[PDB]
């Protein structure tokens, strides 16, 4: 793996991370407005 | 079980200590290696107030400097909020205004707000003068206190105080 490829991979993983966080937020809204009990921690 | 249920949310920059304030209050636990929070969670703790059993429902989520799809639901029904910053990182204090604005745009108008300067154990690295934060709080009608989730200083007091103001 070349240097350019490694830097591109970091950028790619960071972009994916943003998309995953956005998706989690979208899905969580539904949960919070239906059955938020699953969000409890102990 | 309880007489009153009060929803209180934690807000503030990533890394200021929100999750450890939650763990200290609800489980008497601190984790120096805690990782950034994923999703949204809440934990409960029952305390005594004026002879009444109060069930505090504390909500937590990562402090992402961005509007989120969960924002509306997060503040919904909340009667209290802890706006947290890191006394050792002036940047987290500068962002307090941004968090307060977000709160004013989604939370109930009568929500009780307490400005919390966490990580007081790092006083040797203080970057936010106590007097300045207190001035900002009183100016915006916010309670104020400095805490250390690490050594536990004022953590119980912070929650007890805000819950007492709510009730
Ligand atoms: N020195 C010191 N460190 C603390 C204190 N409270 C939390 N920390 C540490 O600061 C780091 C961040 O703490 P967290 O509680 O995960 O911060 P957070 O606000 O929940 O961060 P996000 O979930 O990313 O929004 C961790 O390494 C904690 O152990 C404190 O009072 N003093
Ligand atoms: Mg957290």
């Amino acid at each position: 793996v070349s240097r350019d490829e490694l830097m591109e991979a970091i950028q790619k993983q960071e972009e994916i991370n943003f998309r995953l966080q956005d998706y989690i937020d979208r899905i969580i809204v539904a949960i919070m407005e239906t059955n938020p009990s699953i969000l409890e921690v102990k | 079980e309880y007489d009153y249920l009060f929803k209180v949310v934690l807000i503030g920059d990533s890394g200021v200590g929100k999750s450890n304030l939650l763990s200290r209050f609800t489980r008497n636990e601190f984790n120096l290696e805690s990782k950034s929070t994923i999703g949204v969670e809440f934990a409960t703790r029952s305390i005594q107030v004026d002879g009444k059993t109060i069930k505090a429902q504390i909500w937590d989520t990562a402090g992402l400097e961005r509007y989120r799809a969960i924002t509306s639901a997060y503040y919904r029904g909340a009667v209290g909020a802890l706006l947290v910053y890191d006394i050792a990182k002036h940047l987290t204090y500068e962002n307090v205004e941004r968090w307060l604005k977000e709160l004013r745009d989604h939370a109930d108008s009568n929500i009780v707000i307490m400005l919390v300067g966490n990580k007081s154990d790092l006083r040797h690295l203080r970057a936010v003068p106590t007097d300045e934060a207190r001035a900002f709080a009183e100016k915006n009608g916010l309670s104020f206190i400095e805490t250390s989730a690490l050594d536990s200083t004022n953590v119980e007091a912070a929650f007890q105080t805000i819950l007492t103001e709510i009730y």
